[PDB]
RNA sequence: AGAGUACGGUAGAGGGUGGUGGAAUUUCCUGGAAGGAACACCAGUGGCGAAGGCGACCACCUGGACUGAUACUGACACUGAGGUGCGAAAGCGUGGGGAGCAAACAGGAUUAGAUACCCUGGUAGUCCACGCCGUAAACGAUGUCGACUAGCCGUUGGGAUCCUUGAGAUCUUAGUGGCGCAGCUAACGCGAUAAGUCGACCGCCUGGGGAGUACGGCCGCAAGGUUAAAACUCAAAUGAAUUGACGGGGGCCCGCACA
């Protein structure tokens, strides 16, 4: 974390993350893959998220969110930087040749670790089944189907805080706030992810959200009646309407979740 | 210095404190410590309730190393094993026996 | 001589029965070891030889 | 305080008539000693400043021993000016 | 009993007031014999 | 259900009274308060009333018998001695006090010094 | 001789880091699971630190004095404007946590009214890391230091004397207290820890308001803090003490005052 000096009108507030333990350049090239970008745009050609649009030329890391190797121990060669997630990664290289990258978790720089049926807990890093992770621990990286690979709890600083168990399955607390009841044949990574100082950085400037690929928000009481159901209006009004979205969808307060095959599933919601 | 040893064990796991011992008396051995006591309490019952059980067996030894012989004195049982809620206590001098 | 934690049956005469230790002022003992007896007494309180409540 | 090796160890190129403990060859120089390894404790306890006002103490009175030998003896102030590793 | 907490500086007006008594009982009963 | 033996709550707060019979184990027979004869109000911060939320719960724990009880004594204001000395009157036998009184070491910080 | 060090020995909430705890209470749920915070007793007109300050248990890296003497230094001294660090908590930083209470409030009962004490509820906060503020009923409302002038009773740490079994006296000191002469004091009262007799030095005061306030400087993100005036205005404000009166001040007593 530092803090830029102003000397110019755009550095007055660009506060900016720095890592120097950080590798130094050339990710590990036999496990990189190219990656174009979408503009936001379907296979229809239509903008269907809006406000994407430009950055910077990515690839993507072929990161394991599987870590099916068991058995055998992985050290950690170096943390890199990855542009597809704002996590960090760790470069695995196991007993057998065999490089991988994995999720950095917190406090990882040429530690050894081994995801297993029976691994050390008290290294953060080994993947391990829910049945056998200790309760009260926070864990990262959570399976949601077993051989599915991690879906849950894997941005940067984000965990889990496994609550409860009985029968099959295991109750964990999200970062969500939502109690969360998960299967305990799938996996789970002991510990808590890398750069959990993102929330600190401020981008400072419009030109630093306009490469991460991000594209400017007009907001729709700047709009025309045509456009947006926040209309026109003389001056600046002030929509009128209750608040919405640009297809008629109410905003403030209103639920959109209609899964009813994942309900029993979910013990607690955001509370 | 004088290094006063207290551990806990399981009253389900006492058949090995045979085990448990032998491996402090040479992890103290590297060392140059001389051990001046070598204990093995009453098989007491307990005033509070220590991992929700009603029985254990108390250990006492007393280490005369330097340094090195205390982190792994943890940290066999610190870590992971069958002890609970010790204290470490070291000592100035020698002793010869207690538990009558 | 040097009292410690291991004598039982000479701390136990001050153990209260509600499981309590006893001041200078309900029985005499030194108040010279007054601050050295508590210390010892909560190293067999701690390693499990008095109770903390006195309902066990 | 200082190690219980050291303390007997350093003062045997104090020694003077060996006898003396108490010129200021001694009350410098353990004292520079006790200066220069205890600032290890500092470094992990930096929310504790009882242990350098006893250093400020003494390395003020290592200056006042300093400022009795510039009139005393300047000869033997080379000794110790020269030589510890001072200013 | 703890109903209520007494502040840190009422502390000294509980046993400051009370600890004067533990002595001054000693002055009362050398005062009551002669 | 036919039982001999359990233990006994009573809460004997500065307020209220509540009573709370079990067995030995923790299964609630028989229970009454202060508010439990129909005071509801002003008056009843008194022994008088644990007199009477006593019996309430003494004619409540002859449904599955307890010949012996164990009292379990709890809170520090009134009705707690003219409490247990009412379900012996009602053919009962019961031995001798336990106390648990809530006591922290320091503890949650209450409402502090109100005056 | 003052002042310092080489040698242990304890005493000691010195202080900080990391853990290990317990009961309540609190929050859930079918007695367990979960985490915050201060740690009943030991508690002391006790220790410790220049001061501010500081108590469960446990190690780990570390202070200064005391004392028992034995060694050596040869006034190296104390005090000190400026100068320089370091100083309770509400704070507001810059990041987190999360129980109870509770600053912020909503009503509940209450009064001409609550905007109050009482009643039902809760974010900032205390906690942590670095950093800033540098405030005080920082108070023992008594600057630091040394010397000396009747005592007596507890109590803290050493040590030696002691018929000695200590149930312990005496002595010796360095602290912490009670009471009292000499002594001072306006009196209250201090009284070898002076508020005496003195000595060196330092900070500070010059009637009450205006006022620790304006203005200027410095520091702070802000709230503000620190240094600090006159214009005007009043012949008094203040200190301890005594008589009377008063008191929703206590304590006894009297009377159909209470039946």
């Amino acid at each position: 974390i530092v803090k830029c000096k102003p000397t110019s009108a755009g550095r007055r507030f660009v506060v900016k993350v720095v890592n120097q333990e950080l590798h130094k350049g050339a990710p590990y090239a036999p496990l990189l893959e190219k990656k174009s970008k979408s503009g936001g745009r379907n296979n229809n050609g239509r903008i269907t998220t809006r406000h994407i649009g430009g950055g910077h030329k990515q690839h993507y890391r072929l990161v394991d969110f599987r870590r099916n190797k068991d058995g055998i121990p992985a050290i950690v060669e170096r943390v890199e930087y990855d542009p597809n997630r704002t996590a960090h990664i760790a470069l695995l290289k196991y007993a057998d040749g065999e490089r991988r990258y994995i999720i950095a978790p917190k406090g990882v720089a040429a530690g050894d670790q081994l995801i297993s049926g029976i691994g050390a807990p008290i290294k953060a890093g080994n993947s391990m089944p829910l049945r056998n992770i200790p309760v009260g621990s926070t864990v990262h990286g959570i399976e949601l189907k077993p051989g599915k690979g991690a879906q849950i709890a894997r941005s940067a600083g984000a965990s889990a805080q496994l609550v409860a168990r009985e029968g099959a399955y295991v109750t964990l607390r999200l970062r969500s706030g939502e109690m969360r009841k998960v299967l305990a044949e799938c996996r789970a990574t002991l510990g808590e992810v890398s750069n959990s100082e993102h929330s600190l950085r401020s981008l400072g400037k419009a030109g630093a959200t306009r490469w991460r690929g991000v594209r400017p928000t007009v907001r729709g009481v700047a709009m025309n009646p045509v456009d947006h159901p926040h209309g026109g209006g003389e001056g600046r009004t002030s929509a009128g309407r209750h608040p919405v979205s640009p297809w008629g969808l109410q905003t403030k307060g209103k639920k959109t979740r209609s899964n009813k095959r994942t309900d029993n599933m979910i013990v607690r919601r955001r509370k | 210095r004088h290094y006063e040893i207290v551990f806990l064990v399981h009253p389900d796991q006492s058949e090995q404190v045979g085990g448990m011992v032998e491996r402090y008396t040479k992890a103290i051995e590297e060392d140059g410590g001389k051990i001046h006591r070598l204990e093995d309490w009453g098989r007491r019952q307990l005033a509070y309730a220590i991992n929700n059980v009603h029985k254990a067996h108390y250990v006492l030894m007393n280490v005369e190393c330097s340094a090195k012989a205390l982190a792994e004195l943890e940290d066999n049982f610190r870590a992971n094993d069958a002890v609970i809620r010790n204290l470490v206590m070291r000592r100035d001098e020698a002793v010869t026996e207690q538990s009558e | 001589k040097e009292i410690d934690y291991k004598d039982l049956n000479t701390l136990k005469a001050y153990v209260s029965e509600t499981g309590k230790i006893v001041p200078s002022r309900i029985t005499g003992t030194k108040a010279k070891y007054q601050r050295q007896l508590a210390t010892a007494i909560k190293r067999a309180r701690y390693l499990a030889l008095l109770p903390y409540t006195d309902s066990h | 305080a200082l190690s219980v090796e050291e303390k007997a160890q350093i003062v045997n190129e104090y020694k003077q008539a060996e006898g003396d403990t108490g010129s200021p060859e001694v009350q410098v120089a353990l004292l520079s000693a006790n200066i220069n390894k205890l600032q290890d404790h500092f470094k992990a306890n930096g929310k504790d400043h009882h242990s350098r006002r006893g250093l400020i103490r003494m390395v003020n009175q290592r200056r006042k021993l300093l400022d009795y030998l510039k009139g005393k003896d300047v000869s033997r102030y080379t000794a110790l000016i020269g030589r510890l590793g001072l200013r | 009993s703890r109903e209520f907490y007494e502040k840190p500086t009422a502390e000294r007006r509980r046993k400051a007031a009370a600890a004067v008594k533990r002595h001054a009982k000693k002055v009362q009963r050398e005062q009551r014999r002669r | 259900k036919t039982v001999v033996d359990g233990i006994a709550h009573i809460h004997a707060s500065f307020n209220n009274t509540i009573v709370t019979i079990t067995d030995r184990q923790g299964n609630a027979l028989s229970w009454a308060t202060s508010g439990g004869s129909g005071f509801r109000g002003s008056r009843k911060s008194t022994p008088f009333a644990a007199q009477v939320a006593a019996e309430r719960a003494g004619q409540a724990a002859l449904e599955y018998g307890l010949k012996n009880l164990d009292v379990n004594v709890k809170g520090p204001g009134p009705g707690r001695e003219s409490a247990v000395r009412a379900l012996n009157a009602c053919g009962y036998k019961i031995a001798s006090i336990t106390d648990v009184t809530p006591i922290p070491h320091n503890g949650c910080r209450p409402p502090k010094k109100r005056r």
